[PDB]
Parts: C-alpha cells; sequence; structure tokens
RNA sequence: GGUGAAAUUCUUGGAUUUAUUGAAGACUAACUACUGCGAAAGCAUUUGCCAAGGACGUUUUCAUUAAUCAAGAACGAAAGUUAGGGGAUCGAAGAUGAUCAGAUACCGUCGUAGUCUUAACCAUAAACUAUGCCGACUAGGGAUCGGGUGGUGUUUAUGACCCACUCGGCACCUUACGAGAAAUCAAAGUCUUUGGGUUCUGGGGGGAGUAUGGUCGCAAGGCUGAAACUUAAAGGAAUU
RNA sequence: CAAUUUUU
C-alpha cells in the first residue's frame, strides 16, 4: 500500500541534509539543510539540528503524498572519517517518530581502493 | 638544534667563501 | 679510435653558439639520421629525407613518420587508443 | 611449447631456409610444413599457400616475424620463410593444432 | 564524419562546417579530442590545442591520428641562416627590427637620449589601426604560466 | 638506549613495507605499526529498535549493522584510545585486553 | 513561488517480467507540454531496487538491483534488466582475517549484441579437525583455479541470452556449480559473483518489450 | 566552506547536493599477519612472453676447482637537475583568512616546481637489526613458511588437513650455566682458564666532514682530508 | 584555539 521513497541522508561534518526523492532516484524533493533549522551554523551537526530537520522533511513531503521511504545513510566519505555525523541517528529516529513508514535501508558509503593522496601531507594534521 | 640546521649554515656560507675565487682571481 | 672525448656528433660547430645549446643538439641530431630498423622489411636501412619523412635504402616504401625519430613519444600512445576503441565499436 | 620443437629440427630433419629453395622444394609436392613470418610482404605471402592447397601441405603462421625468426632457428641472418621437407625425429608435423 | 565515431578519438583535420575541404587541426603535429556528442540538435563538444572549446556539427569530416611533425620546436637553430633559410618560403617577416631603438617618427615607441617606450604597452582594441603596437588589448602580464585545465 | 624489544614494529629482514593513512590526523605511518582494531556496533540509536520494529515495513528487516576500521598515528593513539601507558613488566605481554 | 510539486505526473514503474509479481513502485515526473513532453523525458533511469520485494525472498535481503528503462506507454512504463552488486554490508560480514581473497573476471560478449564485465568472489574455510587459523592455499591453487573461474563462466553464458540467465541467478545455480568444480583442488567457503556490470546496449529495442511482460 | 570558534572561496548565471554518462592521470584498499621474495634499496589488481634465483630430492657428475679483499668495478629510496610527453590529487616558494605582541609559523582556503612516464644525470638517507663475511660446537619449548619421509587417519583414486620426523628459513617464549657497565643477549656465547680464518674502522670533545691540494660531476655536491687555536669534560647505562 | 619570560 506503502508508496517508497528514498532519503539520501548526507551525514557529514559541520552540517547534515536529506531529501526525499522517486524510486528511480531524480526527481528531488524537499532538501531542508543544516542552515535553514539553525543561526548558529556551530552546531549544524548536532543532534538538535537534524531533529528540527526531520520532520520539516516529512511534513514537507507529507503534502506531497510520500508515505514510506527507504533511506539510505552516508557518512561523509570519500578520504575523510568515514563515519556518520552526530545528526545521523538524529534525522532517523525524528522521520520515524514525525509519522513516516521505514524501510529496507542500508548504508553507501563509497568505500575507495585507497588511493590519490589525502590532504594535510606526510607529517599529518598537526594541531 | 638538530644537526640538519648546523650542516645548512656550514654548506652556503662554504660557497661564499668559494665564489671569491671566480670574482678575484 | 675513439677520437675526441665528450662533444662527438655536434663537434663541427667549435666554441661557439653555446654549450647548454649543442649538448641538447648532440642529444637529438644523433637521432636525426643514425639508421633505424623499419619494421616491415626485417632491415636496418632508413634515414632522413626530409623533417616528417623516412625512407628505407631497401625495399623503396617512405613512411611518413615523425619530426626527428621515427615514431614519437606521442606516436605510440595513438595506435594503442583507437586499439582501445575498435573492439567495443564493433564488440 | 613451439620453441621447444623446431629447435630439435636442426638434428636430423632435413629442412632448407631460403625463398626460392622454400618454392624449389614446394614444387615436388614432397615437402611438408611451410612456415611463415609475420612481417613478411604480404604480397609475397599469398603464393605460399595458394600452392599449399595443392599440396595440402599445414602453413603454420608463426607470431614472430622475419628478423626474430634468425635466432629462433640457429643461424645468424634474416631468415624469412622456413620449409620442413622431412623431420625424420620430430614431433611439429603431427601434434600442432 | 565524426558524429560516426565514439568517444575519445583523437582525431585532426576536423572541419568547423560541413562541405568546406579542410579548416581545423593541421599545423605540424598537433591534434584534437571530441569529448562526446549531444544527440538531439546533433552537435558536439570539442577541444582546441590551445584550451577553448567549441561546437560543430556532427557530419563534419575528421581524420583520426596526429599529424607528422612531432617536436619540432624544441631544437635550437644555433644560425641566423637556418633562420633565413627557415623563412624563405614564407614572407619577408624576418629580420623584426625593435621599435624602441627605432627613430621617433616610424614607430610610436623610439626616440630619446635613452631607448624607454614611456607609454604603455598594453593598448586596448579601443584603439585603432596606425597604432597599435606594444601589445594587443590585454591583462595578465608578468612570469606565470596560464595552464589548462585548472584545480 | 633500548625499550622495545621487537624493536619496531613487528619487521625483521624487510626492510620497507608500504605506508598506510591515519584516519584522525590524516598521517601516512608505515603499514605494520600503529593499531588496526575493528569497529562493529549496529545502525541503531541507543537501541531505540522498538521505535524501528514500528516504523519497519517488511518487519525489523534486519538489525543492520556496520563495519569500518580505523588507523592512529602516533600522536593520537594514546589521546583517544584509553591506555595511555603500559608498565615496564607488562610490556613484554601480548594481550588482547 | 509556485509549489512546482503539482506539476509532475503521479507515475508508476514496472517491472521485468522473469520474476514474481511486477508492480514495484511509482513515481513523479512532469507534464507532457510542449518543448519537448514528458513522455520521451526519462529514458535513461534505474530502478535502485532490492529483490525483497521481486521474489518475495527475506534472505535476499542483499543483492540491489539496478533496472534499465526504455520506454513510456499509457500511463505506465517497462523495464528491460541492468545488472547487480551485493549491498555494501554484505561484502564486509564475510572479508575477515585469516584467509584468502581470488576475484576474476571474463567478459564475454554474449548471444544477442551486448557485453557484460562479470565477477566473482571466494572464500576459505577450514574443515575441522583443524588447528590452524590463516586457512591458505599454496598460491599455485589461487593460481589454478582462477583462470578455470574464468570458464566455468563461459559456459552458461555465450548462448541462451540474459532474460533467463536471470533464470540462472536468482537461484544462484552458478554459485552451486562454482562449487562442483573446486571440489578436489581446494574445496572453499561460499562462493557468490558479487558484480555484473553492462556496457552494450546496442539500440532502441522495440523487439524486446513484449518479452518482459505478460 | 572550514575549524575550538569564525573569516576566505563559491552560490537564484541554478551552488552544496540527486541521477545519467564520459574523460584525465595518479594509485593498488577490505585479504595484509610475529608471514612470503630479493645481495641491498625495494617489492602488492589480473593474463601472456622472456630469461633468472632459492629450497629439497638423488646411490648422477668434476675433483680443491675454495673464504675474505687494497686498486678497479655493476646496483643503489626520496629530493634535485637537463630535455620532451602527460599534468588528476597533494603541495616547498608565494598568495590569502583566523592566531597572538610579532605569524611572510602551527590552523584555514588556493596554487607554479616536484609528484607520473622516456632518455641522461647525480651515489647520498636512522641505506638501523645503530649487530662486517665464513666455519665448528653449546640449554630447552611451542609455533610458522617452503621442500621431503611415514602413519590401519577424516573428507571427496584424488587435494587440503591431523599426528610423528627432518632440512633450510623469518621470528617468538622460558631459563640461565655463560657474557658483560647496565639495559640486555642463544648470540653481543665458547676472551687474562687471553690465538678457528678474514676485510675495514676509532684514540677526548671541539675546528669539521672546514682550509689548501687532487679527482668525479652540467650544477647542486660527493670521495680523500689536516693544521692553528681551545679545554676538562663531553658522554653511555642505571637507582632515588 | 591561544599559556611566553622568569636569569652563575
Ligand atoms: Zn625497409
Ligand atoms: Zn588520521
Amino acid at each position: 500500500s506503502q508508496v517508497f521513497g528514498v532519503a539520501r541522508i548526507y551525514a557529514s561534518f559541520n552540517d547534515t541534509f536529506v531529501h526525499v526523492t522517486d524510486l528511480s532516484g531524480k526527481e528531488t524533493i524537499a532538501r531542508v539543510t543544516g542552515g535553514m533549522k539553525v543561526k548558529a551554523d556551530r552546531d549544524e551537526s548536532s543532534p538538535y539540528a537534524a531533529m528540527l530537520a526531520a520532520q520539516d522533511v516529512a511534513a514537507k513531503c507529507k503534502e506531497v503524498g510520500i508515505t514510506a521511504v527507504h533511506v539510505k545513510i552516508r557518512a561523509t566519505g570519500g578520504t575523510r572519517t568515514k563515519t556518520p555525523g552526530p545528526g545521523g541517528q538524529a534525522a532517523l529516529r525524528a522521520l520515524a517518530r514525525s509519522g513516516l513508514r521505514i524501510g529496507r535501508i542500508e548504508d553507501v558509503t563509497p568505500v575507495p581502493s585507497d588511493s590519490t593522496r589525502k590532504k594535510g601531507g606526510r607529517r599529518g594534521r598537526r594541531l | 638544534m638538530r644537526a640538519k640546521w648546523r650542516k645548512k649554515r656550514t654548506r652556503r656560507l662554504k660557497r661564499k667563501r668559494r665564489k671569491v675565487r671566480a670574482r678575484s682571481k | 679510435a675513439k677520437r675526441t672525448k665528450k662533444v662527438g656528433i655536434t663537434g663541427k660547430y667549435g666554441v661557439r653558439y653555446g654549450s647548454s645549446l649543442r649538448r641538447q643538439v648532440k642529444k637529438l641530431e644523433i637521432q636525426q639520421h643514425a639508421r633505424y630498423d623499419c619494421s616491415f622489411c626485417g632491415k636496418k636501412t632508413v634515414k632522413r629525407g626530409a623533417a616528417g619523412i623516412w625512407t628505407c635504402s631497401c625495399c623503396k616504401k617512405t613512411v611518413a613518420g615523425g619530426a626527428y625519430t621515427v615514431s614519437t613519444a606521442a606516436a605510440a600512445t595513438v595506435r594503442s587508443t583507437i586499439r582501445r576503441l575498435r573492439e567495443m565499436v564493433e564488440a | 611449447s613451439i620453441n621447444q620443437k623446431l629447435a630439435l629440427v636442426i638434428k636430423s630433419g632435413k629442412y632448407t631456409l631460403g625463398y626460392k629453395s622454400t618454392v624449389k622444394s614446394l614444387r615436388q609436392g614432397k615437402s611438408k610444413l611451410i612456415i611463415i613470418a609475420a612481417n613478411t610482404p604480404v604480397l609475397r605471402k599469398s603464393e605460399l599457400e595458394y600452392y599449399a592447397m595443392l599440396s595440402k601441405t599445414k602453413v603454420y603462421y608463426f607470431q614472430g616475424g622475419n628478423n626474430e625468426l634468425g635466432t629462433a632457428v640457429g643461424k645468424l641472418f634474416r631468415v624469412g620463410v622456413v620449409s620442413i621437407l622431412e623431420a625424420g625425429d620430430s614431433d611439429i608435423l603431427t601434434t600442432l593444432a | 564524419p565524426l558524429g560516426s565515431v565514439p568517444e575519445g578519438t583523437i582525431v585532426s583535420n576536423v572541419e568547423e562546417k560541413p562541405g568546406d575541404r579542410g579548416a581545423l587541426a593541421r599545423a605540424s603535429g598537433n591534434y584534437v579530442i571530441i569529448i562526446g556528442h549531444n544527440p538531439d540538435e546533433n552537435k558536439t563538444r570539442v577541444r582546441l590545442p590551445s584550451g577553448a572549446k567549441k561546437v560543430i556539427s556532427s557530419d563534419a569530416r575528421g581524420v583520426i591520428g596526429v599529424i607528422a611533425g612531432g617536436g619540432r620546436v624544441d631544437k635550437p637553430l644555433l644560425k641566423a641562416g637556418r633562420a633565413f633559410h627557415k623563412y624563405r618560403l614564407k614572407r619577408n617577416s624576418w629580420p623584426k627590427t625593435r621599435g624602441v631603438a627605432m627613430n621617433p617618427v616610424d614607430h610610436p615607441h623610439g626616440g630619446g637620449n635613452h631607448q624607454h617606450i614611456g607609454k604603455a604597452s598594453t593598448i586596448s582594441r579601443g584603439a585603432v589601426s596606425g597604432q597599435k603596437a606594444g601589445l594587443i588589448a590585454a591583462r595578465r602580464t608578468g612570469l606565470l604560466r596560464g595552464s589548462q585545465k585548472t584545480q | 638506549p633500548k625499550k622495545r624489544a621487537s624493536n619496531g614494529r613487528n619487521k625483521k629482514g624487510r626492510g620497507h613495507v608500504k605506508p598506510v593513512r591515519c584516519v584522525n590526523c590524516s598521517k601516512s605511518i608505515p603499514k605494520d605499526k600503529a593499531i588496526k582494531r575493528m569497529a562493529i556496533r549496529n545502525i541503531v540509536e541507543a537501541a531505540a529498535v522498538r521505535d524501528l520494529s514500528e516504523a519497519s515495513v517488511y518487519p525489523e528487516y534486519a538489525l543492520p549493522k556496520t563495519y569500518n576500521k580505523l588507523h592512529y598515528c602516533v600522536s593520537c593513539a594514546i589521546h583517544a584510545r584509553i591506555v595511555r601507558v603500559r608498565s615496564r613488566e607488562d610490556r613484554k605481554n601480548r594481550a588482547p585486553p | 513561488v509556485v509549489d512546482p510539486f503539482t506539476r509532475k505526473e503521479w507515475f508508476d514503474i514496472k517491472a521485468p517480467s522473469t520474476f514474481e509479481n511486477r508492480n514495484v513502485g511509482k513515481t513523479l515526473v512532469n507534464k507532457s507540454t510542449g518543448l519537448k513532453s514528458a513522455s520521451d523525458a526519462l529514458k535513461g533511469r534505474v530502478v535502485e531496487v532490492c529483490l525483497a520485494d521481486l521474489q518475495g525472498s527475506e534472505d535476499h535481503s542483499f543483492r540491489k538491483i539496478k533496472l534499465r528503462v526504455d520506454e513510456v506507454q499509457g500511463k505506465n512504463l517497462l523495464t528491460n534488466f541492468h545488472g547487480m552488486d551485493f549491498t555494501t554490508d554484505k561484502l564486509r560480514s564475510m572479508v575477515r582475517k585469516w584467509q584468502t581473497l581470488i576475484e576474476a573476471n571474463v567478459t564475454v560478449k554474449t548471444s544477442d549484441d551486448y557485453v557484460l564485465r562479470i565477477f566473482a568472489i571466494a572464500f576459505t574455510r577450514k574443515q575441522a579437525n583443524q588447528v590452524k587459523r590463516h586457512s591458505y592455499a599454496q598460491s599455485s591453487h589461487i593460481r589454478a583455479i582462477r583462470k578455470v573461474i574464468s570458464e566455468i563462466l563461459t559456459k552458461e553464458v555465450q548462448g541462451s541470452t540474459l532474460a533467463q540467465l536471470t533464470s540462472k541467478l536468482i537461484p544462484e545455480v552458478i554459485n552451486k556449480e562454482i562449487e562442483n568444480a573446486t571440489k578436489d583442488i581446494f574445496p572453499l567457503q561460499n562462493i557468490h559473483v558479487r558484480k555484473v556490470k553492462l556496457l552494450k546496449q546496442p539500440k532502441f529495442d522495440v523487439g524486446a518489450l513484449m518479452a518482459l511482460h505478460g
């Protein structure tokens, strides 16, 4: 009965965003970002920001007629921490609470064959 | 003092002692 | 036997024109008319006729190779660029 | 390995180098097993096998050309083609392909 | 015809308009690359040996493979004559006298007790013929390469 | 002096290994040295799986688990892995805890 | 300004036929107005669907499929086959330490005018009454079987066009066949094909449209 | 955007994002280890060609053909050079944003040389196992790779394994009789109970791998290498 | 984030 969307969560550092789209995966819908739920910019990856964003993402998809979403978390990917952000469980849990069914979910973090030398340099990120 | 920068001094105050052999002589 | 020691090939200039220059022409003009081996004769008697020509003395079959050598650095990558390509446009 | 095989021919295999001799060996229809080179002129190439349709002899095309058949038979020059008119102790003439 | 060849074929002697008999990339050595096909309105995305992209139709001509004469410019001439014998069948463009040691009349730069141009060298396209010498309507001077496909 | 018996990093008679990349400060280190300790938990919250199984279609579907591994440097090793020091006699041990 | 969500076609998708029931989702595109109508709009997209709905299988929660879409017709659009790759969890739930890995491709010009790269993966276990940990084969058996990997999948393929090779992948009977050939050399753990990616769609192909429904 | 926190820079000309293709060149994840291979540096994605090397097997063969080496030689990470190709990512110099008193430093966003390839170069690195090369013997103990020999052995003759043994590896653990300054050591043992061969190096630290002389380089520089003067430690290990 | 000098 349920129509199936795909969320494609960008869970990373300094921000977090998400946009529901069709099961094909091109016609994008309702992409709220970290900068639209807070004006601080130092907590857009904090779970308070993804708490306000996820329920707005479903409510902007509610008048669309989105019933269920195959969400897809993904980390920072590429050549960084390879870890989901602090708001990664904050956009998932709030979307389940805001009245939207979830199914058939895993991640799409792009695993490389480790190459194209990372930034910082040889002697690491001194800090 | 790492001895790299003991060695960087003495290997370019050598040539300024050694580039007197082209202007003078 | 080995008449002079370092210049050799382009010693015919003498003492003029530089020496950073005539040790770069040394590296090229040895290639410019040394007898290469063109592959469709099984011999080595192909030499310069003009900047872009090569001509084998036997078998009388003149290629249209590179400027100074018989085949450039960019010539060996184009013949595998289409030989990358001539398969999958068919199969 | 075929490069094990044809090196054994020099023992007692009655063979002949050259082109006109290769033809003249192929003239009598007694000679078998024409061996050719890759970078031969192809207009020279065809009348080798066009006779060899009529004497039914196998012509194994060798994956190397003229200049690398020379050290592959023993002599020191650029031997183009090779006819094996007899190979009394061998393995080539049957086990090829 | 480039519409009948697939991606990435490094080509030459290609043509800017269909049916014109040769116009593009036929100098001594250089090539040209094709980077695809827009299917509808059958034009394509073509580079060029200085980096400016260009759009040309489907049925334009073109031969694959680079032009002979590779690496030619980098050996020095070493001789005034092999430049004079270079400019034998082209022009009387050789030699090129400099307009700074020139008389104050025959060139807009010369004259003085020293040899200084005084005015700027880069004069615009708003300037009109008989005075554009020096440098033709430009922005960046100084020793730094302008490279193609920057990061 | 000497402080570690198997001196640098599990390595005798191989000269050079290849370098690999730290994840906490982007450092390149020799591959045998730093640490390779895994990470496998789940993809859930503080569990909240009752919240999942009410919001799961095709019921509860996975208990969805993850995989990752970490390479550190030497500096952020004892800055994050809470060991920071070992006693003199327990340097010799090879205990997983 | 406009709220452009009331401009799409609340449209469907469809599955290929050689499966169970085929209504496999719904999409949202556009209106078919002038200036390149929404009829020939998409024509290239992919359906990132797992097999879990197309066969109802719960154990096949991995191997996400993508789907070639070509046509549209009468508030419907019919679909062709693209290939498959595993989910990113089910690889790394098997590659642990103290074993070896074998991967050996052979792309193959199939019956009709496609060509498609195919992969494999292998795993080694120790047949109990064991004492070892690392479970290696002698590095020539690796050399031996990874070439005979490259003719097991030159027998089922090159013949019998892939619209029934998908009827050979969903029971994984080729992965059953790898257990047959490597049964005496070095035995193995569970073997999968793990990848297939397509690269030679020839043409518009209205002739294969009517095959993938019924 | 990026950090602790912000500012560069980009963006209503559709950024960051989502899909579809496609290209450029680099690089070889997850398997990857107390493991392999090479004289050393180094060496990891497949298949083929060319030659080479190690270990074991033998009741095959030749009979000192041998160990080390001054002079002389082949190889030799990265950086750098010289000349072409290619030039993604990183990134000295530099630009530029925070930082503080200064930041042309750390941190940030860019970015030419180099990074990649071919030809000529340079002979240096903690090229560290800070353990020259060879031969004998001296305590154990369990692993582990490669070859080899057996067992009333499971699986499907077969191949992997289990056990017992042995060869040669790379290492580990116990222990000391032994060794030393200690830390430690199966070699750093068999050394005042001093002699198995054999190449090299050091005589306080400084000046200094400096001056002059020579030689090798296209240059950076490399090899060989003092004296004048100066002055009691510099130092190695270990307990509080 | 930033923490310097404190004197045979
Ligand atoms: Zn010829
Ligand atoms: Zn790191």
